């Protein structure tokens, strides 16, 4: 048991697209949206 | 019980709050979360709300409402809309850094907290807004939602419960308005973060004009350990109506600032000599406290002598919990430039809707800049209190009252400070 | 069967779910004062000068957006109502520029007349004022945004009556703007409108500017012939000269709109 | 900073930009967030994912999120001029942002500020020469404990001091990144020397759990 170092060093290397790379790779995991029944309120 | 604020590390809830121990999945585990959250989820609704309800637990966010009745305003049979959870994370209020922390360094406890909460409110899907400085906070959250996806806590059969719920990470654009609830959803709905007038109420029409409940980071985050050891134990902390741990942001002048858990109810004075090291230039040195963030008003060096950090006994002290960032304030202070400067920020942060925003806190915080120079007269600062009093209660959201109340705790506790600086201006000129 | 009640000052009304408490204060005769608040638009509830006091309720409510609950009393004149709508007035003048003397707008304006009204009678503003650039939306409305109380109320017409998205407001705080943006002209059938609906000077007919004062002017009720729609019409003459043409109300026909050609 | 545009050589809608192919990947997958038939709720990251492509947003990014969307441009206009985040002209390679509220301003951050005016030679609002740095104020980052401190770009810099911020500058200016996070010797919101709480190992899977569950 260690509780003398740092464990969020992750973040160090982290770039300009890393949280959209992030959620583009969730997108196979969402459940399909709901519909409002049209295209966008003007429609 | 009479005395409050030696909390157990046994006790504690964010046991990652340093990032010491492995913040990722199996860290997450290891510290005991998403263990047995398919029981809790099979549980039903009413179980998970009357433990939130018996726990005691108040709104982590700033206004402190009652959580368990709040979220009992989503159980209701669904009228064909979604139902959905919005997650505030846009933690804005100066002072107060505590958010940050659990997003960074306990993030599964936030979206088992999602799913949990979610759960009881009979959401979809929950949509965590966080504030876009937070870039590497928002990706360690987005990476420990991707770690729940692939282990099946979260999505399709979350957990093996037959539940499915999805968690989306929403990030803002720099408005510290955002984090007000209606704000939050309308800036989730792409427009500017303007706040909405009420009724409706976001549980009966919220973002995207479905079903909502808006719940600070820690609020959520609590949730699941409330429910795994029970509301009893979590209301045998602080006082009656005032139930729980909760976590504490010490900064200012103080020897070594930093966030921590304690009990609710600790003395304020017990908090900062235990945990932050004390005032600066020892406890004598203190000239005044924000007890609850900048919204809050201070209170001077007399009164921090006694006051316990909970909901009704700085409501007593003439302020308030808020979030809980405690902003100390030292001998060689200049009190007035401090506050103007909060009431500056209240004028960068205002949306503009609603006209007593919009025209008083700048008409406010130009009477702050002559203030602190002095360059004023003692009638002025009745003016100055007049002016505060015509926004509270009278704007669409409570950021009119936020940039109000800093004003008058100032002159309700400083007034001869301002008297004196005009008397030297007028003693030059 | 299906109305409520509430009162108004103890005076028993009986309404439909739904109606706002300032629609049960027409029902009495009372007018709430308003500035965003346009019963052809949708509602706003940004202006606050509909303020107004419900009987053991410690918090005044917007009554043009609040709905009325059920033995509501609604205190259209207590000391509470009154003193909101002097602070809220004091807050809408304390940038307002001193321009009534050059303003089209002065002798039916309405920030002129509910300042008489309902607001205080001096100024402890002692600061200087924000002023803001003008924008240039086309040939028929003028507009001295320097005198805009950011009402709204021609963002919602443009994007709800005429169907025009082309109205916002950027910036935050009190640097909100209301405009386009971009250099863009504003030229709709219906655009002229906005300068009957913008409360104030800000919007204003370029082609009557100067020419008149309201007081000065002759109203004959009449009808439109540019089209075959038959829009209701008062003719604005002085001294045996037309000055301009407004819209008069007919809920049948063009409700309380002409088109530009008509204008 | 001014909430009108004027057409300019450098600024208006005939500006080359269009996102790359890639980024189109990405806007399909932020627009899937949400249910269908609301696509305005888009707009927000998909105006900043087009600023994070370009480094900040002309006229003509601006009317591209507007088409992708098919929101008026106005309803995007909005948007990009209300949110600070949002560069509306060119700012430097590194956009130094100073927290100068009250919990930072208790802590000395005017001495940060002047340390960075004094190594750039610039002042708070100006870009260098070499377009390298821009330097402003801004509110509170979320970050007060760790007062006095900066944000470059993504990246939070804490616990300054004007030794520390003129390394940092050294080291960008160098073609180094500086690590962020603290600089005073502490890992993160902890109490300087030594913990005052969690000191002991976290207990384990079902510890006091209730009953019955
Ligand atoms: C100007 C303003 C800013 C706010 N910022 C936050 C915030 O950053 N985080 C938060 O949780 N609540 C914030 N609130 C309070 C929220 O409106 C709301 O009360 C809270 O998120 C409800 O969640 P809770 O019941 O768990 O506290 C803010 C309110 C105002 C008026
Ligand atoms: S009080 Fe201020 S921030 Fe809140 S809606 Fe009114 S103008 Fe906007
Ligand atoms: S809009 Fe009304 S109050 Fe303002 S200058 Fe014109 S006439 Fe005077
Ligand atoms: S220009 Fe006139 S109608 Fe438009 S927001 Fe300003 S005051 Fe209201
Ligand atoms: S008329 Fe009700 S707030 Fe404007
Ligand atoms: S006051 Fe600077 S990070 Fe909060
Ligand atoms: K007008």
């Amino acid at each position: 048991f260690d509780n003398t170092t740092y464990k969020n060093l992750q973040h160090h290397d982290y770039s300009t697209y890393t949280f959209l790379d992030l959620n583009l790779d969730l997108s196979k995991f969402r459940m399909p949206q709901p519909s409002s029944g049209r295209e966008s309120p003007r429609h | 019980k009479t005395s409050f604020g030696s909390l157990k590390d046994e006790d504690r809830i964010f046991t990652n709050l340093y990032g010491r121990h492995d913040w990722r999945l199996k860290g997450a585990q290891s510290r005991g979360d998403w263990y047995k959250t398919k029981e809790i989820l099979l549980k039903g609704p009413d179980w998970i709300l009357g433990e939130v309800k018996t726990s005691g637990l108040r709104g982590r966010g700033g206004a402190g409402f009652p959580t368990g009745l709040k979220w009992s305003f989503m159980n209701k049979p669904s009228d064909g809309r979604p139902k959905y959870l919005v997650v505030n994370a846009d933690e804005g209020e100066p002072g107060t850094c505590k958010d940050r922390e659990i997003i960074r360094h306990d993030p599964h406890k936030l979206v088992e907290g999602c799913l949990v909460g979610g759960r009881a409110m009979g959401a979809r899907a929950a949509y965590i807004y966080i504030r876009g400085e937070f870039y590497n906070e928002a990706s360690n959250l987005q990476v420990a939602i991707r770690e729940a996806y692939e282990a099946g806590l979260i999505g399709k059969n979350a957990c093996g419960s037959g539940y499915d719920f999805d968690v989306f990470v929403v990030r803002g654009a720099g408005a510290y308005i955002c984090g007000e609830e209606t704000a939050l959803i309308e800036s989730i709905e792409g427009k500017q973060g303007k706040p909405r007038l009420k009724p409706p109420f976001p549980a009966d029409v919220g973002v995207f004009g479905c079903p909502t409940t808006v719940a600070n980071v820690e609020t959520v985050a609590v949730s699941p350990t409330i429910c795994r050891r029970g509301g009893a134990w979590f209301a045998s902390f602080g006082r009656e109506r005032n139930s729980g741990t909760k976590l504490f942001n010490i900064s200012g002048h103080v020897n070594n600032p930093c966030t921590v858990e304690e009990e609710m109810s600790v003395p304020l004075k017990e908090l900062i000599e235990k945990h932050a090291g004390g005032v600066t230039g020892g406890w004598d040195n203190l000239l005044a406290v924000i007890p609850g963030g900048s919204s809050t008003p201070l209170i001077p060096k007399s009164v921090c002598e006694t006051v316990l950090m909970d909901f009704d006994a700085l409501i007593q002290a003439q302020t308030g919990l808020g979030t809980a960032a405690v902003i100390v304030m030292d001998r060689s202070t200049d009190i007035v430039k401090a506050i103007a400067r909060l009431i500056e920020f209240y004028k960068h942060e205002s949306c503009g809707q609603c006209t007593p925003c919009r025209e008083g806190v700048d008409w406010m915080n130009k009477v702050m800049a002559r203030f602190v120079r002095g360059d004023a007269r003692p009638a002025e600062i009745d003016s100055l209190w007049e002016i505060s009093k015509q926004i509270e209660g009278h704007t669409i959201c409570a950021l009119g009252d936020g940039a109000a109340w800093p004003v008058q705790g100032l002159i309700r506790h400083f007034r001869p400070e301002l008297e004196e600086r005009m008397q030297q201006f007028a003693q030059q000129h | 069967s299906n109305l409520i009640e509430v009162f108004v000052d103890g005076q028993s009304v009986m309404v439909e779910p739904g109606t706002t408490v300032l629609q049960a204060c027409e029902k009495v005769g009372m007018q709430i004062p308003r500035f965003c608040y346009h019963e052809r638009l949708s509602v706003a509830g940004n202006c606050r000068m509909c303020l107004v006091e419900i009987e053991k309720a410690p918090k005044v409510v917007a009554a043009c957006a609040m709905p009325v609950m059920k033995g509501w009393n609604i205190l259209t004149n207590s000391e509470k109502t009154k003193k909101a709508r002097e602070g809220v007035m004091e807050f809408l003048l304390a940038n307002h520029p001193l321009d009534c003397p050059i303003c089209d707008q002065g002798g039916e304006c309405d920030l002129q007349d509910q300042s008489m009204m309902f607001g205080s009678d001096r100024s402890r503003f002692l600061e200087g004022k924000r002023a803001v650039e003008d924008k240039n939306i086309g040939p028929l409305v003028k507009t001295i945004m320097t005198r805009c109380i950011q009402c709204t109320r021609c963002i919602r017409f443009a994007s709800e009556i005429a169907g025009v998205d082309d109205l916002g407001t950027t910036g935050r705080g009190n640097d909100m703007q209301v405009g386009t943006y971009i250099e863009k002209m504003f030229m709709s059938e219906l655009s002229g409108n906005i300068i009957d609906i913008c409360p104030v000077g800000a919007l204003t007919s370029k082609p009557y500017a100067f020419t008149a004062r309201p007081w000065e002017t002759r109203k004959t009720e009449s009808i439109d012939v540019m089209d075959a729609v038959g829009s209701n019409i008062v003719v604005s003459t002085r001294t045996g000269e037309v000055m301009r043409i407004l819209p008069r109300m007919h809920e049948d026909i063009n409700e309380e709109w002409i088109s530009d050609k008509t204008r | 900073a001014l909430f009108v545009h004027r057409d300019t050589p450098e600024n208006n809608p005939e500006t080359p930009f269009d996102f790359t192919p890639e980024n189109y990947k990405r806007i399909e997958a932020i627009v899937k967030n949400y249910p269908e038939g609301h696509k305005a709720a888009a707009v927000l990251p998909v105006l900043d994912l087009a600023q994070r492509q370009n480094g900040w947003l002309p006229i003509s990014a601006m009317n591209k999120v507007a088409e992708i969307l098919q929101v008026p441009p106005m309803r995007v206009y909005e948007v990009a001029t209300f949110y600070t985040m949002y560069n509306r002209k060119p700012v430097g390679k590194y956009h130094i942002q100073v927290c100068t509220t009250t919990p930072c301003m208790l802590r000395n951050s005017d001495s940060i500020l002047e340390a960075i005016q004094k190594k750039l030679g610039i002042k708070v609002g100006e870009t260098t020469p070499d377009k390298l740095f821009t330097l402003i104020e801004v509110e509170c980052l979320g970050a007060c404990v760790n007062a006095p401190m900066v944000q470059i770009n993504d990246n939070y810099y804490e616990d300054l001091t004007p030794k520390d911020i003129e390394e940092i500058i050294d080291e960008l200016k160098a073609g180094k990144i500086p690590k962020p996070g603290p600089r005073s010797g502490r890992f993160s919101c902890e109490p300087a020397g030594g913990l005052t709480s969690l000191t002991e190992p976290p207990k384990g899977p079902g510890f006091g759990v209730q009953a019955g569950l």
